[PDB]
């Protein structure tokens, strides 16, 4: 869907990566 | 003569004050002005062509020149061939130039091809709505104030409230379509410090036909009439061919319906020479059936 | 032994040496992003005071470290409350360990295990979590080495047997030992112990207990006037409370915040006593709302002790957060300011709003101030609103679209008029762009030509006719009957309109003022439609009424010749 495309970019562009790339995204985040 | 010998004009205690089409022509043909120039103009009507034909000789203004209150005055360039301030006498605050409240001044003198020098004294630029800081910040690099670091009293928020000057043009690069939800996605852009983008703001109204316009709706003349999405700035890549098109999906749109869309970037003041912002141009989508 | 709190260390055996002579932590440990550190540097590092880690304990990228048996050998239970993502032990790229080592693991009361991308480690399949952790469906224990050859007397559990290293088995007791612990011939704990204890049906001897730890002997409940806290330890009311000064008691626990619905009462949580005040001290006497963030941190503050200054700019509105937010504040302790308010239009999300008490004030002694605000068009309506003023002068710049008559309304039930404030309103800044005539002048007459149109209007005079200006007359092409009113610039369309002065006529005759102005146009066009009204001009003054009169707009059309 038009919104799953987005779900994607929010993450690719934004870093709103889902629920369960939060975990990962704290040690990005750290250093 | 063979010399100069121009129509010096003396001025009642160093001031004249030109607020309709008689107190100009009481100037006319005063090639040098040996005082000061405040100009009033009132009402609606513009005299543009009459204050061109009385103070358009005028080439050298002794005293300071000063525009506050002028409505209908879009131009200042009904000074056709003024290129002197001398500013021996100067307005309260060391001003040479003053500027102040003028509702429609679009534009000063076209410095493409205008030259204006100030011997001394400031610059002052406030509450002029339609004049952007691009038309002001020429006049301070031709006037030579900037070339003696003249603290001039222009302030940002207060001049080009109504108008843009966005040299950059962003472009779409993706338009996806549904019924109720547009996917676009522009071009990169980053200012020379990328932490100068606080970020984007998309602009999108249904348009009944392809005629719409940036400036109206944002200028007063016509209520505002867009959506304006801010958005955050993208998470920015260190390889510049690696920076992702940024975009926004908005949603909740009517089923095969145009929009008029555009994008703005908002770019914080960064001093002297400004980062500058990007604009893209308006766009018609018709989502989908 | 000792209270630590909550520790991050990366990279600093300095900060470490902080854990030799503490036991407990209210917090989570994190050791990670140590590179510089080496086998040489672990070989002499133990740590035996700690027992128990409260939230959780965080693994990554320690370099030099082989084994966890030495470092930290005495850990026994884990509480889990604040987990990372659902997870209550981070061991996430193990470059060089090889086992985990911790022999002393009972029990998990709360959380999950996270083995991820962690190379060269060993002896995690003789790890038995089931008695452990009570459900092991959400472990994620992946990407891993373990052929290891796991070697181990030991346990077997479904049967592959249990242990941590070469030389440790785990510690499996039978089913009558469950949870309340374990010692070495095989004999339970006390009912309230938890993992192991030195003397059996003992609870003065356990280390480790589920419930309430207080005065050594653990308890299944904090009794009065002992508070809950953390779910491990029974704190005083004095002991909390001198946390809270530099904590709000709430179901027999003094915790750090009431839940919604509930404030603290000068500790205990309770929602209204009597008359119900909320008291928000601002930093300095002093907070600026621009943005919802700005408002909502004032949300049902309905005492501001301090001074407020409204900063909201942009052309978006948001009067409707800032009602929700600011709109249950009704007194102010400081000065209230209002400044380059570009699309507020109305500060009547000020909802109840009834005092300003100036105690401070913005230099120049003004306890209400508003300045450069650009549409504000109307303050409260103070048709039903009230706002009294204590002390302080009212402050009025630059406001186009207020009018003075809603600023003279303000002086009047500010109470700052009652006591003769000087106001510092400037009487040509505010409300210029806006028309305030209330009375009405009607076209008493009307003739048109082709060229012309003769207009007179019903005579007027304020209540001195010595204030009187003049009229002025507004005429402009009108070619649809769709002309809005004069809103002090003119219409958006190109036509504007012409400004005509008129001197006002001869006063005459009977006090029936029998001289109907009048002016003839002339500038006109045949064919043509024109909107015309006509305005007053009116000296302003400390007389307060002579606001003027305005026509509606008639549209009067030429004739017509060839």
């Amino acid at each position: 869907s038009l919104e799953q495309e987005w779900a994607k970019i929010e993450c690719e562009v934004y870093g709103k990566c889902p629920p369960k790339k939060a975990y990962y995204d704290w040690f990005e985040r750290q250093l | 003569c063979l010399g100069p010998c121009p129509k010096v004009c003396h001025l009642l205690e160093g001031e004249k004050t030109i607020d309709s089409v008689t107190s100009a022509q009481e100037l006319r043909g005063c090639t040098v002005i040996n005082g000061s120039l405040i100009i009033n103009i009132r009402g609606g009507n513009n005299l543009a062509a009459e204050l061109e034909a009385n103070l358009g000789l005028i080439e050298e203004i002794s005293g300071y020149l000063k525009i506050r209150r002028s409505y209908a005055l879009v131009s200042l360039s009904f000074f056709r061939k003024l290129r002197l301030i001398r500013g021996e006498t100067l307005e309260i605050g060391n001003y040479s130039f003053y500027a102040l409240d003028n509702q429609n001044l679009r534009q000063l003198w076209d410095w493409s091809k205008h030259n204006l020098t100030i011997t001394q004294g400031k610059l002052f630029f406030h509450y002029n709505p339609k004049l952007c800081l691009s038309e002001i910040h020429k006049m301070e690099e031709v006037s030579g104030t900037k070339g003696r670091q003249e603290r001039n009293d222009i302030a940002l928020k207060t001049n080009g409230d109504q108008a843009s000057c966005e040299n950059e043009l962003l472009k779409f690069s993706y338009i996806r379509t549904s019924f109720d939800k547009i996917l676009l996605r522009w071009e990169p852009y980053w200012p020379p410090d990328f932490r100068d983008l606080l970020g984007f703001m998309l602009f999108y109204k249904e348009a009944p036909y392809q005629n719409v316009t940036e400036f109206d709706g944002q200028d007063a003349c016509g209520s505002n009439s867009w959506t304006v999405v801010d958005i955050d700035p993208p998470l920015r890549s260190n390889d510049p061919k690696s920076q992702n098109h940024p975009g926004w999906l908005m949603r909740g749109l009517k089923p095969w319906t145009q929009y008029a869309i555009f994008v703005k970037t908002l770019v914080t003041f960064s001093d002297e020479r400004r980062t500058y912002g990007a604009k893209s141009d308006i766009i018609y989508v018709q989502t989908d059936a």
